[PDB]
């Protein structure tokens, strides 16, 4: 245990994450493996998950080990847990926007709880994303930006006030929220939703 | 007092202590300087951090922590003061960062160039502390892609304000090739079509 | 901005007028 | 002598028996009838049932609708979220859940297609990714298609359709009816005459046989009577079949073997009114005039005796048992007959023992539905054109609390919805998964019991104009409503509602709902937590001693109710499963939803340690003793979480 | 199709004329329509000044302008209405004000074209203060309203009072929130208000850690619908609350005096292995609020 | 749009 950490350490610190995580993984030692590989998925989670890309490889990687630590029964504190099947949801959702798949992708981003769409939800949302991981909040731009182009497309397809009203929501959210390039991507929502009406 | 109150007193303010930055029983006197010259690097790091005051007010700054982590960091007494020095500069984390990268390429002329350069000092400084995350966030902020873009047509930008602040541009992306974890992100942005659209060679 | 004056209020638990 | 969680598990184990010892249906629709109801009003807070949303029929098949020329018809496929239309020879799916619905259609039929159905698959036939076999039904063949129903990926389960090569002449008997077993045998009915068919089908090409066939279960000489079919009705936990003529015949078959149906009983209206009339009370509203309109199936996991209800067009329910000589049964015999409510559906509301069997405020019953454990929708038909839905529910919370056994009657909660005028009724369909509290008669149609493992049933409403959602609602739903009118209102308007509460369910299930409300259970949401909370603090009772021994307070016996309820699924499970090294008995989504409502359970009683009784450190003898109890099921509770906590890291 | 040339041919006509009166009885047309995404997509100059004008004094046209900036990605714009309108003399409850502040906030976080950093985050932080004191004065006004030692006669004085206009901290603080012994929301407003005082923040938190263990411990001793808490376990809800709330500042949440004191209070009102309680529950509550290890161990020392 | 009815190769095993 303490030699392949040891190996494993000192990949880690020379930035081969890829790595370190194999072998942290080679020791069972899923604090350090879900750590990393929550730093190797945020950076890929909006990308276009494409033949041989670095997003496939690299969530191929993490259901492999998805599977092994629920099979396993295998799990880091809730934090470092939490976040990395999170980003595993959103990676879906992302490779479900991306291949036109509208209606599979809003489910998805509906259970998530992530993002409110009832008025009456942003106040609890809003504080969640207050203690999220910093991988998380750092896609928070793109997710909104795709959630509203998902309801953006539903309406050119009663069911219009009801994208109208969670249009607004994701507006109200976003504006209470201060992320990652907040400037273009509120403007962008609103945008939407002014030609919805 | 006025860190971020009104953008009118600091100006007056700021400028005197580049200057007097620049112009500079001795072991007393050497605690208390060095001590305010840490001091007075945080409150610009702030100030950054939240985008207040106008472009020329936030170039001041630039320069004054341009020389405290040239000059005054760069030996037990390097190692605490370099190791507290990084600190603060991940206190912040991307908050900071994306103020100085939106400054590059900018409206005015003189903030570009500082905001530019002052990376430079950011980076070297890292290093001295194989990887760095100063160089990470750079990539998460979509800073090194659009760098890369506008490597093209630099013949047309090339004692000219604009002749100094190309040579900032160069000059930053040749530190970032010198680390290992650098060719990775650096390589990915595709610099070799970028420079033969410009015709310079 | 805060200013915490005990001096002089209006009963909480007593009606107006 | 016993440590602490030991002496909670003991609690639990007996709770759960407790539970599990809910009436059967046998033993409260005894030989005799009844008329008990209690009627709401729609738009009461205690209102068994009401409308949730509606989905409009999309606007493409209004069009084509009208481009009919002869024949079109409705339907519904409750089950996955579809619903269908036919126009002459053409055929359209559409799922209702979706605001902008695509049209799946299927044109290829030749001639008027008659009736639709969606079926299990025969297994061993087609790939696994095969959920639903589609048959259509035309004046000239049954056409069987391959359906995908895979739940890509949001709302609805994605639909496609596959061709199977697989076709069989009509015949000359119509086809209107089509009903399938869990194994996925397909049997036929219509209006030609009362004979059943079925369709066989195999994956191989035979020389001798075919790969798609139709047989004649019935067999009928000369000498026939004018008499057709009014439905087809499947109970596959007995292997039984039953069919209703438009004389009001019932006639079941048993499925003696897997390619075998055989007639076994035929029973006839006059049968139905001897037996009624041979029972004490006799009534206008049967006679040899009155048509029955519907059956519906009881399985044997709801009842051993009571195998079918009839609903007659005069809003009558009558529910028939059935024997064996000795297996299939031989004899069919009226046994308790349920009779129509009084009260009629009003614009205002108005002022509120014998039996009453004249009411004619079902009457006329053109269509009826009965779920498990006993949800009841009657489409009323008044008017010739707006249908009035009459729903109700067994009185669970009543039927629970009645002692002694003698005592028990079909005690029931009713209503009447109205959707808004115009629009007919056409089915009526299940959406949600079906219901079940336990897997024998006792304990079945505890709905108490279930409310925090299952999802309240939900049903699917086909009217010409959309389908609207109908919801059933718990326990926890109508007395976080109830709260919610208590907010704004007065300090002893509370004791006043909550003894409502009491005066049915009882104090102990009254006290176990008020706690589940204030751990976040029901339907300003904090104004009624907190009342909640208030009532489980002011009307929680108190320990006392009986006649050492000592009898613990309400609030007590909710906790361990509340908390049995909450673990009921996995308490006595396995934990795991072995083939060779393998599986979780429990799903791993499961666990952390029953874990998170546990320690929300946790978490209510640490913060409100000070006020809740017998929390804090404490006649004497009674308060320790109540002291002590709440401190082992507390102990369990963490107890509870951490072993959670241990199998979801195992198999992670 | 030609059918959808002639509406193109129409909607030129109407879209480019200089009658600004006509477009004004055309864009109140519109809405007594419901075409409300038709007004949205105009691109002409006529249309900003009506809904400029109508937002001065119907809340319910501010926003469609808010709505209008935001489809058009104008965010800062929109926040800088949103703002304005939440600091308004127009009659908007409360809640509503929550909301416009909220969604202030979110639209002044991300950069738009053409406006500054400064002055996105000038907007920004100004919406962001608001927000945390109508979020006191929401949650003040809930609890004072349900608050039984109050007459029902000053309820009402009280309610149309608070259920409008966001009220300065010190109007919150001295005739509402001290007077109730509030000391929750006086803490909050504190943090809101960058109270730099380190005793009466210390006495404050005294008073909130007993009045806290004195509702736990009498609903201990009542059970009252379900089992209530152990005291503690009440008490670390209410640091909990304040915990996430406060955002961990150092002046109103001094782990330097605190953690003695819920350590202390551990001590003086037996919330330990006495009761079932683990032992070692203040030090599980700070680590677990966020508090570094580095520090917790700086203080037992 | 007429539903495209994918064939018995896939529909029915083995």
């Amino acid at each position: 245990k303490p030699i392949i950490n040891k190996v494993a350490s000192v990949a880690e610190n020379k930035g081969l994450f890829e790595e370190a995580a194999k072998l942290y993984d080679l020791a069972k030692n899923a604090d350090k493996v879900l750590e990393l590989m929550n730093k190797l998925l945020s950076p890929v989670v909006p990308q276009i998950s494409a033949p041989q890309s670095n997003k496939e490889r690299l969530k191929n990687m993490a259901l492999s080990i998805a599977e092994r630590y629920r099979a396993q029964g295998i799990s880091a504190n809730k934090f470092v847990d939490s976040t990395f099947y999170l980003l595993l949801d959103l990676i879906t959702f992302f490779d479900e926007y991306h291949s036109g798949h509208i209606d599979r992708a809003f489910d998805i981003i509906e259970r998530l709880k992530l993002v409110p769409l009832n008025q009456e939800s942003v106040e609890e949302r809003v504080a969640a994303f207050r203690n999220f991981s910093d991988e998380i909040r750092h896609n928070l731009s793109e997710v909104l930006l795709a959630t509203m182009n998902i309801l953006f497309t539903q309406f050119k397809r009663d069911r219009d006030s009801q994208l109208r009203s969670q249009a607004r929501t994701l507006i109200t959210f976003a504006g209470m929220i201060p992320y990652r390039t907040s400037g273009d991507t509120n403007a962008r929502l609103v945008q939407m939703e002014v030609l919805m009406n | 007092a006025f860190s971020s109150l009104k953008s009118d007193e600091a100006f007056e303010l700021a400028r005197v202590a580049k200057v007097l930055l620049w112009k500079l029983e001795q072991f007393t006197v050497g605690n208390l300087i060095g001590d305010k010259l840490f001091q007075l690097f945080q409150l610009c790091l702030s100030a950054i951090s939240q985008c207040s005051g106008t472009p020329e007010l936030r170039s001041l700054y630039y320069s004054i922590c341009y020389r405290y982590l040239t000059a005054v960091v760069d030996t037990r007494s390097v190692t605490n003061a370099r190791a507290r020095t990084l600190k603060a500069i991940t206190l912040y984390g991307d908050r900071l960062l994306n103020v100085i990268c939106d400054d590059a390429y900018g409206s005015d002329t003189t903030c570009q160039t500082a905001a530019m350069i002052l990376l430079n000092a950011l980076v070297h400084t890292s290093r001295a502390s194989v990887d760095c995350p100063i160089i990470d966030a750079l990539n998460r902020l979509n800073f090194i892609g659009v760098l890369v873009d506008s490597l093209k047509e630099i013949l047309n930008e090339w004692a000219s304000p604009s002749q100094q602040y190309t040579s900032a541009k160069l000059a930053l992306l040749l530190q970032l090739c010198q680390t290992r974890q650098g060719a990775k992100y650096v390589l990915q942005a595709n610099l070799f079509r970028a420079l033969e659209q410009s015709g310079v060679f | 901005k805060l200013v915490i004056n005990k001096d002089m209020r209006t009963d909480l638990f007593s009606p107006p007028n | 002598d016993l440590p602490p969680v030991a002496k909670a598990a003991q609690v639990v184990n007996q709770t759960l028996q407790l539970d599990d010892s809910y009436p059967d249906l046998d033993s409260y629709c005894r030989p005799g009838a009844s008329s008990d109801y209690e009627m709401q009003s729609s738009d009461s807070s205690w209102a068994p049932f009401h409308v949730v949303r509606h989905h409009n029929i999309p606007d493409k098949v209004f069009e084509h609708l009208n481009a009919g020329e002869v024949f079109t018809k409705l339907g519904l496929f409750a089950e996955i979220g579809y619903a269908w239309a036919s126009i002459d020879s053409s055929l359209f799916l559409w799922d209702y859940t979706h605001p902008n619905p695509e049209l799946i259609g299927y044109e290829e039929a030749t001639h008027t297609i008659t009736a639709v159905a969606l079926v299990p698959p025969k297994p061993g036939v087609f790939v696994k990714t095969i959920t639903h076999v589609l048959v259509v039904a035309t004046t000239s063949e049954i056409i069987l298609l391959g359906v995908s129903a895979t739940p890509t990926p949001s709302g609805s389960k994605s639909l496609t359709l596959y061709s199977t090569r697989m076709s069989v002449h009509r015949g000359g008997s119509d086809v209107s009816f089509i009903v399938g077993t869990k194994d996925g045998r397909i049997f036929l009915g219509g209006e030609s005459d009362t004979d059943i068919h079925e369709i066989f089908y195999q994956q191989e090409e035979r020389w001798f046989s075919s790969r798609c066939g139709k047989i004649n279960h019935s067999h009928p000489f000369g000498s026939r009577q004018q008499e057709w079919l009014r439905g087809l009705y499947v109970d596959d936990t007995r292997n039984l079949l039953y069919s209703l003529s438009n004389r009001s015949t019932i006639r079941t078959y048993h499925m003696e073997g897997p390619e075998k149906l055989t007639k076994v009983i035929e029973k006839d209206k006059t049968s139905c009114l001897r037996d009624f009339a041979h029972m004490a009370d006799s009534s206008p509203l049967f006679t040899d005039k009155t048509n029955i309109v519907a059956l519906s199936p009881i399985p044997a996991t709801e009842a051993s005796k009571l195998h079918l209800m009839a609903l007659t067009d005069t809003g009558c329910r009558l529910f028939l048992s059935a024997t064996s000589s000795a297996l299939a049964p031989q004899s069919m015999q009226l046994q308790f007959v349920k009779f129509p409510p009084r009260e009629s559906p009003t614009r205002i509301r108005t002022l509120n023992s014998q039996l009453d069997k004249t009411s004619r405020a079902l009457d006329p019953s053109a269509l009826g539905f009965r779920f498990s454990p006993g949800y009841f929708f009657d489409v009323v038909r008044k008017h010739p054109n707006q249908d009035m839905l009459f729903v109700s529910a067994p009185d669970t919370g009543r039927i629970k609390v009645t002692q002694p056994a003698s005592a028990l009657k079909y005690f029931e909660q009713g209503t009447w919805i109205e959707l808004e005028n115009g629009n007919r009724t056409i089915e009526i369909g299940l959406t949600t998964a079906p219901f079940a509290a336990a897997k024998q008669p006792l304990g079945f149609g505890n709905e108490l019991a279930v409310q925090f493992d299952q999802v309240p049933g939900e049903f699917a409403v086909l009217t010409n104009t959309g389908v609207h959602i109908v919801r059933r609602r718990r326990l926890v739903d109508i007395f976080a409503k109830a709260l919610g009118n208590c907010v704004s209102a007065s300090d002893d308007a509370l004791e006043r509602e909550v003894r409502k509460f009491i005066n049915q369910y009882g104090r102990v299930e009254t006290i176990a709902a008020a706690l589940a409300v204030a751990c976040g259970q029901g339907s300003m949401d904090r104004n009624t937590e907190n009342l909640a909370r208030a009532a489980f603090i002011e009307y929680g009772g108190q320990p006392r001693l009986a006649a050492e021994s000592v009898r613990l307070s309400s609030r007590h016996d909710a906790l361990a109710l509340y908390l049995t309820r909450l673990v009921r699924t996995l308490w006595k499970a396995k934990v795991v499963q072995v083939g060779s090294g393998s599986d979780i008995s429990s799903t791993i989504p499961t666990l952390v939803t029953i874990q998170e409502n546990v320690e929300r359970l946790r978490n209510f009683l640490e913060a409100n340690k000070s006020t809740i009784q017998g929390l804090a450190p404490p006649e004497d003898i009674a308060n320790q003793k109540e002291h002590q109890a709440l401190h082992a099921l507390q102990k369990l509770m963490e107890s509870i979480s951490e072993g959670i906590s241990f199998v979801l890291m195992l198999f992670d | 199709t030609l059918a959808a040339t002639k509406r193109m041919e129409a909607y030129n006509v109407v879209n480019d004329s200089s009658d600004e009166v006509f477009h004004f009885d055309l864009y109140e047309w519109y809405i007594e329509k419901g075409w409300t995404d038709r007004i949205l997509s105009i691109d002409s100059p006529h249309v900003i000044t009506y809904l400029q004008r109508l937002a001065e004094t119907d809340f319910r046209h501010a926003e469609l302008l808010c709505r209008f900036y935001t489809t058009r990605s104008r965010f800062f714009e929109a926040a800088q209405v949103q703002t304005n309108l939440a600091k308004s003399d127009l009659n908007i409850s409360l809640k509503d004000r929550i909301i416009l502040l909220s969604r202030a906030k979110g639209n002044a976080s991300v950069n738009t074209i053409g406006i500054s950093r400064q002055q996105q985050q000038q907007l920004n932080h100004e919406a962001s203060e608001l927000l945390e004191i109508a979020h006191i004065q929401d949650d003040l006004l809930e609890r004072l309203v349900a608050d039984p030692r109050i007459p029902e006669e000053r309820k009402a004085e009280i309610e149309e009072f608070l259920d409008g206009p966001i009220r300065t901290l010190t109007d919150l603080f001295n005739d509402y929130a001290d007077q109730a012994n509030y000391y929750d929301l006086c803490l909050l407003i504190f943090h809101a208000a960058d109270f730099h005082n380190p005793r009466t923040i210390l006495d404050t938190w005294n008073n909130l850690i007993n009045q806290s263990h004195f509702e736990a411990e009498q609903r201990r001793e009542y059970w009252p619908i379900a089992e209530p808490p152990l005291p503690y376990v009440y008490v670390s809800q209410q640091i909990q609350l304040i915990a996430h709330r406060t955002s961990l500042d150092s002046l109103i949440f001094p782990v330097n005096s605190l953690l003695p004191v819920v350590c202390a209070y551990a001590i003086n009102n037996g919330q330990d292995a006495s009761i079932g309680a683990d032992p070692c529950w203040p030090i599980q509550l700070f680590l677990n609020l966020g508090v570094p290890h580095a520090l917790v161990v700086q203080v037992l020392e | 749009r007429k539903a495209k009815l994918l064939p018995m190769e896939e529909a029915l095993l083995p």
